[PDB]
């Protein structure tokens, strides 16, 4: 067998929390 | 400083909101060839920062946050097809010692075994 291929597909996204203006 | 209360001398230094970090729902177990799936993830107390989301997988998965829970953030992704999926979520830079996470897919197979879908 041995996968040819190295590691499957791969990936990488995402996002952050920046509310606006402080002001509490 | 004199915590002995631990919170700092816990261990791994609490690495931060690696603890508030909470992730827990179906999306979490499994999933199937095609099919949207999803799970909950509730923050909001350590404080402001960044979530980094690394996933690898025979397809790249999609991902949908969504603030309809009244206080946990659903985040809804889709797979394409069967395989050991894995990502690494971190609030800034608190990856929690779960990621990376395993979400193995299943194409009919709820399983997909190694004799039986044979890879």
């Amino acid at each position: 067998m041995a996968s040819k291929p190295e590691k499957r597909v791969a990936s990488s996204v995402f996002i952050t929390l920046a509310p606006p203006r402080r002001d509490v | 400083g004199i915590p002995e209360f631990f919170q700092f001398t816990v261990g791994p230094l609490g690495e931060g909101g690696a603890h508030k970090v909470r992730a827990g729902g179906t999306g979490l177990e499994r999933g199937v060839a095609g099919v949207p799936a999803e799970f909950s993830i509730w923050t909001r107390e350590a404080g402001a920062g960044g979530l980094s989301i690394a996933v690898e997988g025979p397809s790249k998965a999609e991902i949908a946050f969504e603030d309809r829970k009244d206080g946990s953030c659903g985040v809804s992704y889709v797979v394409q097809e069967p395989g050991d999926y894995e990502v690494s979520i971190k609030f800034n830079d608190e990856h929690i010692p779960d990621s990376p996470f395993v979400v193995p897919v299943a194409s009919l197979s709820d399983d997909a075994r190694r004799l039986t879908v044979t890879s």
